[PDB]
């Protein structure tokens, strides 16, 4: 079970840091629709 | 009654099985179809070799025994070599995905998928046994599922048949024959995750075998069939009280008495003659005392350490083929007045003997020489930790950095069971230590 | 059945990826058409780790082609083997990138990114178990280095726990396509650090020296890089394609910290066991442009292949070791692994591939960061970046992760047992 817990909770880790580089993704992009 | 049951986990484990059963056959005039002529009890019977083969009615003889690997394509070859016939398809069990040369993956993130399977498959074994006396685990420590899924497997043998014995073979790594960097941690991890769920584990040291190989049959680059065949004789030796009956022949389970004083001192020390080539066998005859005074050389140990450098708290000597006592007793009332034979002061110097009378055979093709008697000696020797040291040593240099440690805590592993392992193998160290000195 | 599924992105990474598939074709006996023609079983005995069989017994590479232009794609589609590649799998944008990071990293390259991920879907569900996915592209462009870890990121998404194996062609003046190819090369490096296991770092300067200084050749063309290139590549995933290995296990005893993961590799000759050892060692035969007598080895693989004697080989490789022990860290012992395959590559008798990590790399970064510092000093070139969408923070962020990349691998250089 603490296996299964641990592993879990490294792989949410990583996702949620991919998400946060897809938030930063569309943040350039409207950032770019404000100079236009 | 009496059956034993094998266990042939990771690719080692599967490949020595390979050799392992070969051989069995080829002792008991098994064909590769099953087929055992001399047999007279069709689909039955409480014959020495029941032990290890159960009967169908249609005559075939199958072994008692499963094969486990994560990926398939080691097991493959068995469903596909030359004894494929000997197994049902169900005793051969392969995942898809192996476990990367990683304890944790073999232990957690793979094994606990197949885990179930292979349980309720061992389960199917024991309800043939009318008298179930243990299991035999043939394993490396250095892969992920020799390592990761073995004690994965131990762990719930000991919930689902309690104390039933449980005997390994343990293959060690050596960096000769091919090994992950990472073994070390494999090894440690299994080892302390092993150590209350075994009665009785035989090392057998990768580098000792390729040596004996390269320095007594002269192949210059042994190959796993090479190292395999050897262990195979050594396996053989061990389980042949278990197998045949005869009016010298010593159960495996007496010896076993004798070579485990306390719980967690349960590592015999293995050696074996006599292996030599067909060339040098031609004309040499080697007898009783030849091949006796072989067990004490060194160089023909399982395990690489110095015996001389330690003490002794059992000696066991397992005999083959053409041996009567008189000749053995002499044999070794000469062994003991040139050889450091030193007994810690608590236990009794005697050497317990058993002959088995059937001759040794070896593989028709292979390289091991058919001689007319062959001798496995069995000590328990304080001599064998320095094998943990170095195992020991090596995981230290590699933890102090903590690397290749992040590979295990991404599989759900914590630096808490590294610590605890270690702290483990130094107990066991100090194990050693303590029982080697004499009594107050 | 351990599948792996190839990407090829982008300009550079379309040619390597399809000299690639051309090497590795005519190593397991396909040809253009798709139909085996060989004469050994170990061909085909793991040719599915690379290829998917199809009706008419044809086999089809697992193969992706990216690209943001049409140029390059209709090159691969007309050259040999051009008619191998699924046709579905060919996924062009039409805008291109324009040697612009960002463009490939967040703009043009973000609305074709979907697309090829339909197309690595499909590949990965047919999958009877992927080991992960191998993506070749250069660091210098645009496609190739700001789509490329892009599609890396959003692969790492749907794949959390499949092995992301890269061939990254690293930026040199020597061949130099643009001016601001170390701010693509050094944003691109920034993402390599996080989301991939295990990038063979192919340095266009390594493959200008050895084509200028060794092979003798003073204009060498892509023709002649690409040729190093693709005996390397056939080199380092022989012990994938051949029945020892698969990109887990690679990753496993390769990288002691999940951030030093940039290998660099050599290849010999550019004959005898000693010799092929010695040159495969030489920092002349590295295909990055780093002296390994400047660092440390951190891990090494070694794949010898041709009939020889493989106790030589044994003897050979321990010899360079207890010769050279200073630079072979003692805190990971028994770091040098070595392995052997029968089949030699087409035209030699016996060749050696290796696959070093060594704290040597730092040279390469260093180079690169050098060329990247020079130009941020003074803002050069930004306006192309903020243009869409970017701020100078990220520049700031990526240059200090790959300064933390050479601080870290010589930190480890440094380290000592006792
Ligand atoms: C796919 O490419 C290779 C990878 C490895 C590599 C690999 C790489 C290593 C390493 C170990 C190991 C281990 S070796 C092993 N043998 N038994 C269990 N594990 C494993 C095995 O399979 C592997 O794939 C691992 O130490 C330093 O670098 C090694 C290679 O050749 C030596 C190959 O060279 C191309
Ligand atoms: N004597 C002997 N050793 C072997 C054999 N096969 C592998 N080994 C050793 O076993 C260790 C590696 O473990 P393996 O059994 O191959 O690995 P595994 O159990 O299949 O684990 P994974 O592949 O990681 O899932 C190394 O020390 C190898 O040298 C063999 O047939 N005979
Ligand atoms: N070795 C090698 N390098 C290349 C090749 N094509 C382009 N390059 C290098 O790649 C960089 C340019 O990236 P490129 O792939 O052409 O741009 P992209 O199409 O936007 O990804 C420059 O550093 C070029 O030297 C090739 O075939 N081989
Ligand atoms: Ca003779
Ligand atoms: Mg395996
Ligand atoms: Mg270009
Ligand atoms: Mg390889
Ligand atoms: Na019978």
């Amino acid at each position: 079970e603490s296996n299964k817990e641990n592993r879990e909770a490294h792989l949410a880790a990583m996702l949620e840091r991919l998400q946060e580089k897809d938030k930063h993704a569309e943040e350039v992009r409207k950032n770019k629709e404000l100079k236009e | 009654m009496r059956e034993c049951i094998s266990i042939h986990v990771g690719q080692a484990g599967v490949q020595i099985g390979n050799a392992c059963w070969e051989l069995y056959c080829l002792e008991h005039g098994i064909q590769p179809d099953g087929q055992m002529p001399s047999d007279k009890t069709i689909g039955g019977g409480d014959d020495s070799f029941n032990t290890f083969f159960s009967e169908t009615g249609a005559g075939k003889h199958v072994p008692r025994a499963v094969f486990v690997d994560l990926e398939p394509t080691v097991i493959d070859e068995v469903r596909t070599g030359t004894y494929r016939q000997l197994f049902h398809p169900e005793q051969l069990i392969t995942g898809k995905e192996d476990a990367a040369n990683n304890y944790a993956r073999g232990h957690y993130t793979i094994g606990k998928e197949i885990i179930d399977l292979v349980l309720d498959r061992i389960r199917k074994l024991a309800d043939q046994c009318t008298g179930l006396q243990g299991f035999l685990v043939f394993h490396s420590f250095g892969g992920g599922t020799g390592s990761g899924f073995t004690s994965l497997l131990m762990e719930r043998l000991s919930v689902d048949y309690g104390k039933k014995s449980k005997l390994e073979f343990s293959i060690y790594p050596a960096p000769q024959v091919s090994t992950a960097v990472v073994e070390p941690y494999n090894s440690i991890l299994t080892t302390h995750t092993t150590l209350e769920h075994s009665d009785c584990a035989f090392m057998v040291d990768n580098e000792a075998i390729y040596d004996i190989c390269r320095r007594n049959l002269d192949i210059e680059r042994p190959t796993y069939t090479n190292l395999n065949r050897l262990i195979s004789q050594i396996v053989s030796s061990i389980t042949a009280s278990l197998r045949f009956d005869g009016a010298l022949n010593v159960d495996l389970t007496e010896f076993q008495t004798n070579l485990v004083p306390y719980p967690r001192i349960h590592f015999p020390l293995a050696t074996y003659a006599p292996v030599i080539s067909a060339e040098k066998a031609y004309h040499e005859q080697l007898s009783v005392a030849e091949i006796t005074n072989a067990c004490f050389e060194p160089a023909n140990q399982m395990v690489k350490c110095d015996p001389r450098h330690g003490k002794y708290m059992a000696c066991c000597l397992l005999y083959r083929g053409d041996v009567v006592p008189k000749d053995v007793n002499a044999a070794i009332a000469t062994i003991k007045t040139k050889r450091s034979i030193q007994f810690v002061d608590w236990c009794p110097t005697g050497f317990k003997v058993g002959i088995n009378y059937q001759p040794p055979t070896v593989v028709p093709g292979g390289d091991l020489a058919k001689v007319q008697r062959a001798v496995c000696m069995l000590s328990n020797t304080t001599a064998i930790a320095e094998a943990w040291a170095r195992l020991d040593h090596k995981f230290d240099l590699m933890y102090a950095k903590r690397a290749f440690v992040h590979w295990y805590v991404g599989e759900g592993m914590e630096e808490g069971e590294f610590s605890e392992a270690r702290e483990d193998m130094a107990a066991l160290e100090k194990d050693y230590e303590e029982v080697g000195v004499d009594s107050v | 059945m351990r599948e792996i599924v190839h990407i090829q992105a982008g300009q550079c990474g379309n040619q390597i990826g399809a000299k690639f598939w051309e090497v590795i074709s005519d190593e397991h006996g396909i040809d253009p058409t798709g139909s085996y023609h060989g004469d050994s079983d170990l061909q085909l005995e793991r040719i599915n780790v690379y290829y998917n069989e199809a009706t008419g017994n044809k086999y089809v590479p697992r193969a992706i082609l990216v690209d943001l232009e049409p140029g390059t794609m209709d090159s691969v589609r007309s050259g040999p083997f051009g008619q191998i590649f699924r046709p579905d799998n060919f996924v062009f944008g039409q805008s291109g990138a324009g040697n612009n990071w960002a463009k490939g990293h967040y703009t043009e390259g973000a609305e074709l990114v979907d697309s090829v991920l339909d197309v690595v879907r499909k590949e990965s569900e047919s999958c009877d178990c992927l080991q992960g996915f191998q993506l070749t592209h250069s660091l210098g462009g645009g496609t190739g280095s700001g789509m490329g870890t892009l599609l890396i990121s959003k692969i790492r998404e749907e794949y959390p726990d499949r092995i992301m194996n890269t061939f990254s062609v690293m930026p040199s003046p020597k061949v130099s396509d643009t001016v601001v190819e170390p701010y693509n090369a050094t944003l691109s490096v920034h993402q390599l650090v996080e989301n991939t296991d295990e990038t063979y770092c192919i340095d266009n300067e390594a493959l200008y020296d050895i084509c200028f200084r060794t092979l003798k050749l003073t204009t060498p063309t892509y023709g002649d890089l690409n040729h190093l290139v693709s005996a390397t590549m056939s080199g380092v995933t022989t012990c994938l394609r051949f029945p020892l290995a698969d990109l887990r296990k690679l990753a496993v005893n390769m990288v002691p910290f999940p951030r030093l993961h940039f290998f660099m590799p050599g290849f010999a000759p550019l004959l005898t066991v000693p010799e092929l050892t010695q040159q495969m060692f030489d920092s002349k035969n590295m295909m990055a442009a780093c002296d390994p007598r400047h660092g440390r080895y951190l891990t090494v693989a070694a794949i010898f292949r041709g009939r020889m004697s493989m106790k030589e080989v044994d003897e050979q490789m321990l010899n360079v070791q207890n010769k050279n022990s200073s630079y072979f860290v003692e805190w990971i012992p028994n770091n040098v692994k070595t392995a052997v395959c029968d089949i030699p590559p087409r035209g030699l008798k016996m060749s050696a591939t290796f696959i070093g990590n060594s704290t040597a790399i730092q040279e390469l970064f260093k180079r690169i960061s050098e060329q990247f510092t020079a130009m941020f000093r003074r803002k050069a070139f930004l306006h192309w970046y903020t243009g869409e969408g970017m701020d100078e923070m990220e520049f700031t962020e990526a240059e200090s992760n790959m300064n933390d990349l050479v601080s870290e691998y010589q930190q480890y250089q440094d380290a000592t047992a006792d």
